[PDB]
């Protein structure tokens, strides 16, 4: 579950923290949030490779552009970028993306799917927990959101992906994009789900282990005298 | 002088030497004449020897049915623009079902020669050829230099003497081209051009090459007792 | 320095016209055609006593039908045989009979002008 | 002496290609000048038609980049052709991969590299022209940014090309050095347009009439040149005071 | 559901908003109306990515024309699209209509269908939706229409396209095209639907 | 077409010299003074901005250039051939490095890199060496801060401080009296600012001098919050009136 | 010195002496000339009858572009033909991409931006021609001249050639004489004179006219050879000028 | 999917006499239960006494007679005019079929 | 999935 | 057209040599004199660093030896940038033989691929050889310790004891006086310091003009240790040595 | 399997 939340002096995106294997869940605080630059961030769905892939390799030929032509770089140029090089590729790179900003030109909030489409909106999301987060966007959304309601409207579409979806999980992460001011990564923004303390403690009496053999491993590099 | 080194530069009075170098292989050449009337078109060649034990440098290859010509120069240079024309009538033929035309024949050779001098590392062809062919607008002569520069005419000759042929058929121009439905005829003129640029060295039975292309007379080169009719 | 396919101020090329002074270098070879026969003969030319004269290979076979004499930087001839072999056979392959002399002559003279920058 | 044929180093340090490629960039005898107002650019060159056969509508030294980018070219025209092709080239690809339209500074610089490119590399040879950028930036604001056959760029308040550049320069200078703004106080470019004029005629202390002069004017969100009849208004103001 | 009509003044180009995802509706303020040119538009259907890359490389080409040789014609402008859609036809799945207003021609309306053929009409609907208004467009096309008339008739026509077909709805966008320049038209379904 | 300029236009000459390196060095020469000097707790690099008009806006010239968040560089000589060496350099630090590694090239590994481009225009086919002496600046986590030199040869060596360009044999005798290993990076730019005056005839103020320093993490120049690991960049290009206050205490 | 020994190197004057060299190559060339008439274009050519044995009407110089631009060019023949070629791919191309015919400034900056990168590299030799083109467009009648150097320009009227500075004059008089405008049928009429007068400077051989026009109400706005009794009335009135 | 071969029906004879030959083929062309033409030549003269058929797909059979025809004129050109005898012709034509031997013409020729 | 009036 | 400004680089002179294989060798003459010499139980590599200054980090400072993996180093002369090129080369190829056989390369297999190189600059390509002159330093377990050297030609040798760069007569004369068969380390390195104290063309021989390398069986029983000596350790040694 | 919210 990922959203995108405009609000009236910049725009808000929020993401879970579960990556699965088929069924089994294989990190529980995954980091879904990506800085392509240092006031644009995307939240990505999909194929987690090519999320952190796609992301990286546009975050670096957006920096390189920021050096060459010495402007901050724009969201339009990040989503450019995007979308033409996941055309290519014609779906093959599974990168569904919301991409936010505050760039010189203002606000920006947009999400790319993995065909290479584009799309602008107030509050986008994109996962399996789409459907959720956005029945909770669809109730509660208006225009002239204040910041402090824009991270609140964000978070509650999460969680409702988070109890509602299977595919979504753990902890809520925010990233706030304010116009004139630096990106604010709050990292584990919500714990709804802590683990409860387990009935018993399963640390073993030492020696309960059968040991075939035991040896010092060389990690030190070749010796002097 | 300083600017004959190569084909890619020009001198101070916008002079190409490689051009004219290339030229000069022409004058060296063996003469050859062609000339035709409204029906037929003749071309005639003094083949020239090494030696006594040596055989007679064949002048005349054929294109198509309907077209072929006769070199003045580097054999070889003949050999890769005849192949070259022997292909453009054939796709003309293969793709578009139509004979090439002579004066397109002529566009295409000229294009080809053009790129040899704009272009480093190459080098101009060193031959000049006469074409003669029959298409849809009657007989057809052509004269291709190797600067590029290819011209229609009534008869013309290039090689070594070859002026003393040129002023015969600049005087006999009035008789031989009304030479219609007589092809034995128009080569006896074709003859007696090529003999104005003779000396020492007469018409022989194995000097002598002569082609004809016509109305119902295909593109044929004749040599050996064949030409012993015309001596 | 200058081009390698350059003409002269005579119209010839000066590196066709100064290989031709190679060849006069070169060791003799004589062939005398006859209506019962073509024969070739050649100059070995041992630089030394020591030299294994039947090594000296100046005469070639290109096919049952056609031989071959050679004259100058007789090296540069490997390929030339190669190449007219080569030739031979293919027409073979292709056609289910033997080249004629002046058609196998004419695809080895085609390689000559091959030559440039 | 091929050290002075190819882009080679002399053993002086120098490149003899190079400094004869800013020596064709006088070849058209064309007198160029660029200044900026508070919300415009504003860039007047010299047109010559000597011939009475030419079309004079087809006599122009002034090219329209792209909407928002104008460039005056100090050479011979072929050249000049050349670099606005390839100016108009790469605008048009910046836009379609990056989704913004490429600023005049940034142009300027990739057009510089491309000079810099032929300075370095033997087969090219410099191209004999001084390529001056004009636009209103949405970043920048009004921008001059100018390139030579070097590959050396720079931004400027105000610019001169051509043989009696050192003369517009220091009456530009002059004027500044009053005023003590990088820009002319001005609301209109008609305006800015008839400072532009006036101190070229200052400077050269020669007259223009309608035809004599070319002019191109860069605004927020285009560049546009004006027409014999709009430059005749603009003489007509300077005469009136 | 997208039509451009040619009237008196000059082109209106007409869409939905709704882009699908099986029966999901992934977007119900989608902008199907796209600016190739200041006065050559074009409506987008079938996939949204390829329509989207179509038009972004038509964008640049009309640009670069533009730096050149002035403004392009309608002409010319459908043209470039043919020319991507016929060479890439095995690749794409894009159904456009090219509509613009030049002094010389006035309105033009060029449709382009799957295949990359181009068809010059007087009006053109295309999309999953058109098949059920074929009958009443036809029935109800005047050419040289009044701005009212044309804007009447394309809002009863997408009203009736979004109500019958799953695959269109959300709000009726219309972009006009005149001398007069470029006017931004929107109807919400409180509007359209009573119709 | 084609470029047909296949072979070296550096050869060497009988004497063994390599005539267009020895050229490229003059050109470096004639160049404008530029220095950098090594504290304990940073790096400082310094030069003149030598401006050809006074119409040009010298600010929109940049002859000091960040190449990452961390490394710095100057030159002397030819400013063209140095904008295209800095475009180089930061793309070479992404693809040879940081898109393998994910994390920014040790200063040592991009200069090798940086002499490496200058090596190959010293051998490869059709091409003249680059024009322009490098010094480059930077801090990396194991090998502490750092300064270098690079030639147009390709050689590059490590400076305690050194000097490049038109006055550099008197401004390194300068730097040899007053360099000490005790030395605070406020001192170091004091040093540069006093050896930097000698060189310069005219004008000497924050609006005709560029100076950057490699010193502390600058969290205020980050662009974001969130990441305690992530502390900013450790260079930073000092202002016009951040130079003019060092120069009243000077 | 040595400057002039290669292509695309500057002297110290800042000139390419290898075009200025491919200039004269032009100024050894017959005369061509071309007028721009109120909705057209006309071509005309001198072409030296060398000898009688040439076929007379055979010998075609004139070239179409498309259907509606048509080439003429003094110099090197072949070096014309060769930038034809060019023309014809640049204009085929146009055409596949924009549908329209290529407008007569765009084709202009084709055959331009084309002949100046023969100028850029010492790998090829400059254009030995200036060549003489036009036709009808959308925006109306159009004639250029290009250079070897690749400069073109717009011109009322053009001449290139051995009798260049004869034609020029002949023209100048006619854009002073008619400020209001040529007819197309008037331009064909004068342009036999200009080439007959323009003789004058290759008068030893006798030569043959040539004459080619582009006009919307004449030839509605394509490219047609001058022939039989409109061919025979221009040399009729050229004739009786010279007497 | 689109299908590369047709068949176009028809029947070819090649019989051999002592001192002459025959090829014999009838004159329909068809296509499915149509007939496109009830006279359409597929048996010709390529030059040099040689008479050839290559009957199936009529596209793979026209450009097959086309292939030969073109091998015939540059034999002439190549050889000093040399009549091909039909061993050599037969020899020539296998090359040309088996050049296709993954895309194969599917005809059946008899010369 | 893929989008697609 | 290009031909006019072609050098011929790899052309061979009337008399039967490479002009600029030759001319390199001349500029390799120029460069800091680099020694090494092979004893039974290890190989010294002793090199001087061209007139340094008292402003040069030394610490952090590598222009003459070079290390191509744990069991081989290289003392270079001549332009270090050309070195570098080669030596990244010789780095490679030393773990594509590691990665396809399992095994750390042979010395002479290594060299031999950094030669055939340098031989191919000389034959085609038209480009400048490359100005360097290496004495390789390593130990396998086929031949044990070796060094080689090799030249801009592509030409490579063994050796007992060798010199490149600088003042080379002078050194090979000094070095083919004093070594002998059975000589140690210890005893080499001695040798190598003084055979550089008497050829230098500076004042003294300091700590701070030198780079010291050794490579020693005196690794904690049967396996091989690089040592390439610090600033303070170089002068430990010229102290001991009882050259300062 | 892949990590795939
Ligand atoms: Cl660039
Ligand atoms: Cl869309
Ligand atoms: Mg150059
Ligand atoms: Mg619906």
């Amino acid at each position: 579950t990922i959203v995108g939340v405009k609000f009236n002096n910049g725009v808000v995106i929020a993401a879970d923290t579960r990556s699965t294997q088929g069924p089994i869940v294989a990190d529980k605080n995954c980091a879904k949030l990506h800085r392509i630059s240092p006031k644009i961030w995307c939240a990505g769905a999909g194929t987690a490779a090519d999320t952190e892939a796609v992301t990286q390799l546009i975050g670096s030929n957006i920096e390189l552009h920021s050096l060459y032509t010495s402007r901050e770089p724009r969201v339009v140029s990040a989503l450019q970028m995007l979308k033409q090089h996941l055309f290519k590729y014609q779906g093959h790179i599974g990168a569904y993306l919301i991409v936010a900003g505050v760039d010189p030109t203002g606000s920006h909030l947009f999400s790319i799917h993995a065909h290479g489409s584009t799309d602008v909106g107030y509050y986008l999301s994109l996962g399996s927990g789409s459907l959720a987060a956005m029945a909770v966007l669809e109730s509660h959304w208006k225009q002239d959101l204040t910041k402090e309601e824009a991270i609140k409207l964000a978070s509650d579409a999460i969680q409702a992906g988070i109890w509602n979806d299977l595919g979504s999980g753990s902890n809520v992460d925010v990233c706030v994009m304010e116009i004139g001011k630096d990106a604010e990564y709050l990292r584990n923004y919500l714990t709804p789900n802590v683990r409860e303390e387990k009935q018993k403690s399963y640390k073993f009496p030492r020696g309960t282990t059968a040991v075939l053999k035991e040896s010092i491993v060389n990690i030190c590099d070749i010796q002097e005298e | 002088n300083n600017y004959d080194g190569d084909t890619v530069t020009f001198s101070p009075t916008g002079r190409l030497f490689q051009v004219e170098y290339a030229l000069e292989a022409i004058k060296q050449g063996s003469v050859t004449v062609g000339l035709r009337s409204n029906t037929h078109a003749v071309l005639v060649a003094l083949k020239r020897n090494a030696d006594e034990l040596s055989s007679y440098q064949k002048k005349i290859i054929k294109c198509d049915e309907h077209m072929g010509l006769s070199l003045a120069g580097l054999a070889p240079d003949a050999r890769v623009l005849s192949n070259y024309l022997r292909q453009q009538c054939n796709y003309s033929s293969l793709v578009f079902n139509r004979k090439l035309a002579v004066e397109r024949a002529g566009h295409l050779l000229c294009d080809k020669a053009q790129k040899n001098t704009q272009s480093y590392g190459g080098r101009p062809y060193g031959v000049g050829l006469l074409i003669i062919g029959y298409d849809k607008s009657g007989a057809h002569l052509l004269e291709f230099q190797p600067s590029g520069n290819v011209t229609e005419l009534y008869g013309t000759a290039i090689g070594a003497r070859s002026q003393g042929a040129k002023t015969y058929l600049e005087r006999t121009l009035d008789t031989f081209i009304k030479i219609d439905g007589n092809p034995d005829e128009l080569i006896k003129a074709g003859v007696e051009a090529i003999s104005q640029s003779l000396r020492d060295e007469s018409l022989t039975v194995d000097n002598l090459s002569i082609a004809i292309v016509g109305k119902d007379t295909p593109f044929t080169i004749y040599d050996g007792e064949a030409v012993a009719k015309y001596i | 320095d200058r081009g390698v396919s350059t003409f002269s101020p005579e119209g010839r090329l000066f590196q066709v016209e100064y290989s031709l002074e190679a060849i006069k270098l070169g060791s003799t070879a004589i062939g005398i055609a006859t209506k019962e026969g073509v024969v070739l003969g050649v100059e070995k030319r041992a630089t030394s006593p020591l030299l294994e004269s039947d090594s000296i290979e100046k005469i070639v076979e290109i096919d049952r039908h056609i031989g071959c004499a050679m004259s100058g930087l007789t090296a540069d001839a490997r390929s030339m045989i190669e190449h007219a072999r080569t030739a031979a056979v293919t027409h073979n392959l292709y056609y289910d009979e033997d080249i004629n002399v002046e058609s196998l002559t004419q695809s080895v003279c085609d390689l000559a002008l091959r030559f440039g920058e | 002496g091929y050290d002075r044929h190819i882009t080679i180093f002399s053993p002086e340090g120098r490149l003899y290609q190079v400094e004869y490629a800013f020596k064709a960039t006088n070849q058209t005898n064309i007198n160029s000048l660029a200044v900026r107002g508070k919300d415009c650019t504003v860039v007047i060159s010299q047109k010559k038609v000597p011939d009475k056969l030419l079309d004079p509508t087809t006599v122009s030294y002034i090219f329209c980049i792209s909407r928002t980018i104008g460039m005056v070219v100090n050479g011979p025209i072929p050249d000049a052709r050349n670099a606005a092709l390839r100016a108009k080239a790469e605008a048009a690809e910046f836009r379609y991969k990056y989704g913004y339209d490429m600023p005049c500074d940034v142009l300027a610089k990739r057009m510089a590299n491309l000079s810099q490119i032929y300075t370095q590399r033997a087969y090219m040879r410099p191209l004999g022209v001084i390529l001056t950028f004009v636009s209103v930036d949405e970043e920048l604001g009004p921008s001059i940014y100018k390139t030579d056959p070097a590959g050396y760029y720079v931004g400027y308040k105000a610019t001169a090309t051509g043989p009696k550049q050192q003369e517009i320069t220091t009456n530009l200078e002059n004027h500044f050095k009053k005023s003590k703004i990088d820009h002319i106080n001005e609301e209109s470019w008609e305006k800015v347009v008839e400072f532009a004029i006036t101190h070229m005629i200052d400077a050269l202390g020669t007259e223009f009439s309608k035809n004599d002069l070319e002019v191109g004017v860069a605004t927020k969100d285009k560049f546009f040149t004006l027409s014999a009849e709009n430059i005749e208004e603009r003489l007509v103001a300077i005469a009136e005071q | 559901s997208i039509m451009a009509v040619t009237f008196k003044d000059g082109v209106i180009l007409g869409a939905d908003s709704r882009t699908t995802t099986g029966a999901y509706i992934a977007n119900r303020v989608t902008d199907k109306l796209t600016r190739v040119h200041d006065k050559i538009w074009c409506c987008r259907s079938g996939s949204a990515a390829d329509t989207q890359a179509i038009a972004d490389i038509v964008q640049y080409h009309l640009e670069l024309y533009t730096s050149q040789y002035g403004t392009p014609s309608t002409e010319t402008a459908a043209s470039v699209f043919k020319e991507l859609c016929y060479e890439n036809k095995d690749n794409l799945t894009a159904g456009i209509i090219v509509a613009g207003y030049d002094d010389k021609n006035k309105g033009e309306v060029y449709t382009i269908p799957l295949g990359g053929s181009v068809h010059k009409l007087p009006y053109a609907i295309a999309g999953s939706g058109s098949t059920f208004i074929y009958g009443y467009c036809d029935k109800n096309f005047r050419e040289n229409m009044s701005k009212e008339e044309t804007v009447d008739f394309i809002k009863h026509s997408l009203s009736q396209a979004i109500k019958w077909d799953g695959s269109s709805g959300g709000v009726i966008r219309m972009v006009v095209l005149t001398a007069a320049g470029v006017e931004r038209l929107i109807f919400y379904p409180d509007e359209y639907e009573q119709l | 077409m084609t470029d047909r300029y296949s072979f070296s236009l550096t050869t060497f000459s009988p004497s063994g010299k390599l005539g267009q390196i020895d050229y490229a060095l003059t050109a470096v020469k004639q160049g404008v003074t530029s220095l950098g000097i090594k504290a304990t707790n940073g790096v400082v690099i310094a030069t003149e901005k030598k401006s050809s008009s006074p119409l040009a806006m010298s600010e929109t010239l940049s002859k000091v250039s960040l190449l990452t968040p961390d490394i710095g560089a100057v030159y002397s000589g030819m400013g063209p051939d140095y904008r295209v060496l800095v475009d180089k350099s930061r793309k070479v630090a992404h693809t040879s490095y940081k898109r393998i590694y994910g994390e920014y090239p040790p200063t040592k590994l991009l200069v090798s890199e940086v002499a490496k481009i200058m090596q190959e225009a010293t051998q490869s086919g059709g091409v003249r060496p680059f024009g322009v002496s490098l010094l480059i600046a930077g801090h990396d986590e194991f090998n502490g801060f750092s300064l270098y030199q690079v030639d147009p040869s390709g050689s590059y060596f490590p400076w305690k401080a050194t000097a490049i360009g038109k006055g550099s044999v008197a401004a390194k005798t300068f730097l040899e009296k007053r360099w000490n290993d005790e030395l605070e990076l406020e001192d170091a730019i004091h040093i540069a600012l006093l050896t930097l005056k000698e060189s310069v005839e005219g004008e000497f103020n924050g609006d005709t001098i560029e100076l950057a320093i490699i010193g502390d993490e600058n969290p205020d120049l980050l662009g974001y919050t969130g990441i305690p690991t992530d502390k900013g960049p450790r260079f930073r290009k000092l202002t016009s009136q951040e130079i003019n206050d060092r120069l009243e205490a000077l | 010195t040595g400057y002039d020994l290669s292509n695309s190197v500057f002297s110290p004057d800042g000139r390419n002496f290898q075009v200025e060299y491919a200039v004269k190559a032009v100024e050894n060339g017959t005369t061509s000339i071309g007028i721009k008439c109120n909705d057209g274009v006309v071509f005309a050519v001198e072409k030296l009858i060398t000898s009688k044995l040439l076929v007379p009407q055979k010998n075609v110089k004139i070239q179409v572009v498309d259907r509606h631009i048509g080439c003429v060019y003094s110099g090197l023949i072949p070096d014309g033909r060769h930038l034809v070629n060019r023309g014809r791919e640049e204009a085929a191309s146009f055409k596949k991409l924009y549908k329209t015919p290529i407008p007569i400034p765009a084709f202009a900056d084709r055959l331009g931006q084309y002949v100046q990168a023969h100028t850029l590299y010492n790998s090829v030799r400059p254009f030995g021609v200036s060549t003489i083109f036009g036709g009808v467009d959308k925006n109306g009648a159009h004639l250029y001249m290009l250079e070897p150097s690749g400069s073109y320009w717009g011109y009322k009227g053009a001449a290139t050639g051995k009798g260049r500075q004869s034609a020029k004059a002949e023209l100048e008089k006619l854009v002073d004489h008619h400020p209001e405008g040529l007819s197309a049928r008037e331009a064909v009429k004068q342009a036999a004179k200009i080439i007959y007068l323009a003789h004058e400077d290759n008068k030893e051989k006798d030569f043959e006219l040539e004459i080619s026009w582009c006009s919307l109400s004449e030839t509605n706005g394509l490219h047609k050879f001058v022939k039989g009794d409109l061919l025979q009335e221009a040399i009729d009135f050229a004739q009786k000028e010279i007497n | 999917q689109f299908n590369p071969y047709g068949d176009n029906g028809g029947t070819i004879l090649g019989i051999a006499g002592e001192d002459f030959a025959v090829l014999a083929g009838d004159t329909r062309n068809i296509t499915d239960y149509s007939i496109n033409s009830r006279y359409e030549p597929k048996v010709f003269d390529c030059g040099d006494n040689i008479v050839m058929s290559a009957n199936g797909f009529a596209a793979d059979g026209d450009a097959l007679v086309k292939r030969f025809k073109n091998s015939v004129k540059w034999y002439h050109f190549d050889h000093n005019d040399k009549k091909l005898s039909i061993n050599s012709a037969a020899r020539n034509i296998q090359h040309l079929l088996y050049g296709k031997r993954f895309f194969p013409y599917y005809v059946h020729t008899i010369i | 999935x893929f989008l697609f009036x | 057209g290009s031909r006019r400004y072609d050098s011929r680089t790899t052309i061979f002179s009337p008399e039967g040599r490479l002009y600029q294989v030759e001319y390199a060798l001349e500029s390799i003459s120029h460069a800091g004199t680099a020694i090494g010499i092979m004893a039974s139980d290890g190989i010294v590599l002793a090199a001087e660093r061209k007139v340094t200054s008292t402003l040069l980090e030394q610490d952090t400072s590598t222009e003459k030896l070079y290390k191509l993996n744990d069991k081989i180093a290289v003392a270079v002369a001549g332009l270090t940038a050309d070195a570098e090129i080669l030596i990244n080369t010789a780095r490679i190829h030393a773990q594509n033989y590691l990665k396809t056989y399992n095994e750390d390369i042979p010395v002479e297999i290594l060299v031999r691929r950094l030669s055939d190189i340098k031989q191919g600059y000389t034959q085609h390509g038209g480009l400048r050889p490359f100005g360097v002159s290496f004495i390789y330093a390593g130990y396998d377990d086929r031949y044990g310790y070796q060094l080689y050297t090799s030249n801009p030609s592509g030409n490579y040798t063994g050796w007992k004891a060798i010199s490149v760069g600088a003042n080379t007569s002078a050194a090979q004369t000094l070095l083919q006086m004093d070594y002998k068969d059975d000589m140690k380390v210890d005893d080499a390195i001695e040798l190598a310091l003084k055979t550089l104290s008497k050829t230098t063309d500076s004042s003294a021989l300091t700590y701070d003009r030198l780079e010291f390398a050794t490579i020693r069986k005196g690794a904690n029983d049967g396996e091989v240790y690089q040592k390439i000596f610090k600033p303070q350790e170089i002068k430990d040694i010229l102290v001991k040595t009882g050259i300062t």
